[PDB]
DNA sequence: CTCGTAGAGTCCGTGTCA
DNA sequence: TGACACGGACTCTACGAG
């Protein structure tokens, strides 16, 4: 047992979230319902967390100590003992970039107060309410501005290119992504 | 609205080949890839994807590009310019091989963004102290655009950061220079692709109306069917978006030839897609469809039986009405249940739920560790005992202080003494160990 | 274990198959049972006591 | 885990995850079928709820 | 001295304990 | 609840500049 001090607490990135896990849970099934061994890969699965019972696969091929780092080829599952199944974190590969709700909604709303741009119009933008100019271009629009709808259709129409503005948190990201944090502490 | 979103979609598609082609040497190329495309090696449906406003049909059509084009363009140093436009709105018809436009659009995007890249670091130095309005920029910059005389116009207008802007005089020549390959390679300048761009947002706009209207005319349609299905565990918006997907799929499978009333093919797809849905992903474990209608079954049996008798039917009635062994009727019972939730508060005493109780049986009891251990010292000793070579034998012939375990032969091997012999040697050793007073110690360890 | 399976060996002892579950009286309460009653589902056989 | 009397009990987290998992492959498969805007906004709005 | 901007105070709604 | 506090937003008053 090592002996350790200061705990250390920062953002994850989504490298590192990837380095934890073992493997992506594509579908939602959880157990066979007949016998009730884990479906896989679902929200319970041996190849993913680990085997259910001490040192034995989930198919049945290994079941002696005799294997106790083999990996059963029928039923990916490395044969372990079954604490690891208290260890081991899984992830989803998410399609859309969603919002993390507690840099949002916190009081001093730190997505809010990074962009400098009220906390009404963000979670306007998150919930498809109203999309936002994102650098728009060689034209009369600002670059954090909210447009409503026939805002945005009269804008497209009149503005085809040199105009970038989205919805959602697909737009926060671009807006977080470019901005220049350095450049911007000197000038303030 | 199918087909009429697909000839708005290509009518889009088309107006961004319309300002391709009132973009200047994109005719240069264009004839060339007809030329590669006369070879017949591809489709015509990479060419031309629907009219707006067969090989030789091809061929003549562009034999007046090329006519219309060429005369057009010795004159085009006036009104010729206008019937170059008029040759890119009668090309607008035809559609590229998805390739070229993908590097036109994007070899334009990323010189236009580029180019924004120098002008937003102009936007910066004159923000940071004269602060510019875009209208001067745009105009004085817009134009020429081409050149760096509008550097000098920026010095000509005597404003102080326009002049200041020497400590980047290097980079914007070199923006500007970069941007006259650009314009080598279009030979052209830039304000056109103000127009191109315009038209081809515009055009990109109509498409999306009519992909917009491909469900606002079924929309509603689908709300209505949705709200039969309203209690299975399942988020209302859930259920019309299932439904949304199979009536999209009714839609682009829908047949008016193969003789059959579209509005019932709709709502077919619709339920065939919701019903789906709600059966594989409304109860946490997954259970078969055909289980499920016993489960109907089983359900409509019960309350008509019910409502008639008045008591309710017992498991033999219920298997009287139906012809399944009743050992299924049960099966589809236990099955049925739904699991609690863990946090259910318990009777008046907010204070605990019932995760607050399960106990967790996998547990080896501290008991049964120290007997084992004990085992493990007394066992080790009375090998000890013995002599040293069935000792070992015996260790071997089983996991004793030693990992998996060989067979007789194996450890026989071990000894190159391989055969019955090895057992020989097992039963003596157990016979010596029968003897009484060492192995009573062990046998207290039998219960 | 093996350890535990070598004692099997020399001691012939057949595992039984079946773990003890009996309800036994709780700890520290002594008395006498007055009544007992008995349900058994529809189908199975009744044991003799039933 | 499986209490005595073939219920089940589960924490809450079995059954937000299993809602997200479903709104991912029903966004999956939306776009793989190209489903107009309002769909996809409304897919969108969901999985960010959930 | 007034207009435009700056400052102070207030109100409403939310978060927070049992 | 309900007493408190904070944050955000809104309204009213006061000061500097033209
Ligand atoms: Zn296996």
């Amino acid at each position: 047992t090592e002996e350790f001090d200061a705990i250390k607490i920062a953002l994850a990135s989504p490298d590192m979230i990837r380095s934890w896990s073992f493997g992506e849970v594509k579908k939602p099934e959880t157990i066979n319902y007949r016998t009730f061994k884990p479906e896989r890969d679902g929200l319970f699965c041996a190849r993913i967390f680990g085997p259910v019972k001490d040192y034995e696969c989930l198919c049945g091929k290994y079941k002696r100590l005799k294997h106790r780092g083999v990996i059963c080829e029928k039923c990916g599952v490395e044969v372990t003992q079954t604490k690891v199944r208290r260890e081991r974190m899984g992830h989803i590969e998410l399609a859309s970039p969603t919002a993390h709700i507690w840099f949002l909604k916190s009081l001093p709303s730190r997505i809010g107060l990074l962009l400098d741009m009220p906390l009404r119009d963000i979670e306007r933008v998150l919930y498809f309410e109203s999309y936002v100019v994102i650098e728009g271009g060689m034209t009369n629009l600002e670059r954090q501005q909210i447009l409503t709808e026939e805002q945005y259709l009269d804008a497209l129409e009149e503005f085809g290119d040199e105009f970038d503005a989205k919805m959602g948190a697909e737009a926060i990201q671009a807006l977080l992504k470019s901005m220049d944090l350095e450049q911007e502490c000197e000038q303030l | 609205g199918e087909i009429d979103i697909a000839k708005r979609i290509e009518d889009g598609i088309n107006q961004v080949q319309c300002s391709v082609a009132e973009y200047p040497e994109a005719i240069t190329y264009l004839l060339e890839q007809y030329d590669r495309v006369e070879a017949e090696e591809a489709r015509l449906s990479d060419l031309i994807t629907g009219f707006v406003d067969d090989p030789e049909l091809a061929r003549e059509k562009f034999a007046e590009l090329r006519a219309q084009y060429v005369v057009t363009r010795d004159t085009i140093k006036a009104t010729a310019q206008e019937e170059i436009l008029k040759l890119s709105e009668v090309f607008k018809q035809f559609r590229l091989v998805p390739k070229q436009f993908d590097y036109l659009v994007n070899s334009m995007r990323v010189m236009m963004d580029r180019v924004r890249t120098q002008e937003r670091l102009i936007m910066k130095l004159c923000v940071e102290q004269c602060k510019m309005p875009k209208k001067n920029f745009i105009t004085l910059f817009t134009g020429n655009e081409t050149s760096d005389t509008w550097f000098n116009a920026a010095i000509a207008m005597n404003k102080p950061w326009s002049e200041k802007l020497h400590d980047v005089s290097e980079e914007v020549h070199r923006a500007l220079q970069k941007l006259q390959q650009i314009e080598e390679e279009t030979g052209l300048t830039i304000e056109q692709v103000k127009d191109i761009n315009r038209r081809m947002s515009i055009g990109e706009a109509k498409a999306r109306r009519a992909k917009k209207e491909m469900v606002e005319a079924n929309l509603r349609l689908v709300i209505s069917i949705a709200k039969k299905y309203t209690n299975r565990g399942l988020q209302f918006l859930d259920l019309i978006q299932e439904g949304n997907i199979g009536l999209m799929k009714a839609v682009d499978k829908f047949e008016y030839r193969r003789g059959y009333k579209f509005s019932t093919y709709a709502t077919w797809w619709i339920r065939q897609a919701i019903t789906r849905s709600i059966a594989d992903q409304a109860r946490t474990i997954r259970i078969p469809v055909h289980m499920i209608e016993t489960i109907n079954k089983l359900n409509r049996i019960s309350r008509q039986m019910l409502q008639e008798m008045g008591r309710e039917p017992t498991p033999e009635e219920l298997a009287e009405r139906m012809l399944m062994p009743e050992d299924k009727i049960r099966k589809v019972l236990k099955i049925a249940k739904e699991p609690i939730s863990m946090e259910t508060p318990i009777g008046d005493d907010e204070d605990s739920h019932l995760g607050d109780f399960i106990e967790d049986t996998t547990l080896e009891l501290p008991l049964d560790s120290a007997t084992t251990e004990s085992l493990r010292a007394a066992t080790h000793d009375v090998l000890a005992g013995l002599t040293a070579r069935e000792a070992k034998v015996l260790r071997m012939r089983f996991g004793i202080d030693m990992n998996t375990d060989y067979t007789l032969e194996e450890v026989g091997k071990q000894f190159d003494v391989t055969r019955e012999r090895i057992r020989q040697i097992e039963a003596k050793a157990l016979r010596k160990l029968r003897h009484p007073s060492r192995s009573e110690v062990l046998r207290s360890f039998l219960d | 274990t093996p350890e535990e399976k070598l004692l099997r060996a020399i001691f012939g002892e057949k595992a039984s198959d079946v773990k003890d579950s009996s309800l036994r009286v709780p700890n520290g309460v002594s008395g006498t049972v007055i009544d007992v009653q008995v349900f058994t589902r529809d189908g199975v056989e009744k044991d003799k006591r039933a | 885990v499986p209490l005595d009397g073939g219920r089940f009990a589960t924490s809450d987290l079995n059954d937000l995850y299993r809602r997200v998992i479903n709104r991912n492959n029903r966004l999956k498969r939306l776009l793989d079928l190209a489903a107009p805007d309002i769909i996809v906004r409304n897919e969108k709005r969901m999985l960010q709820e959930a």
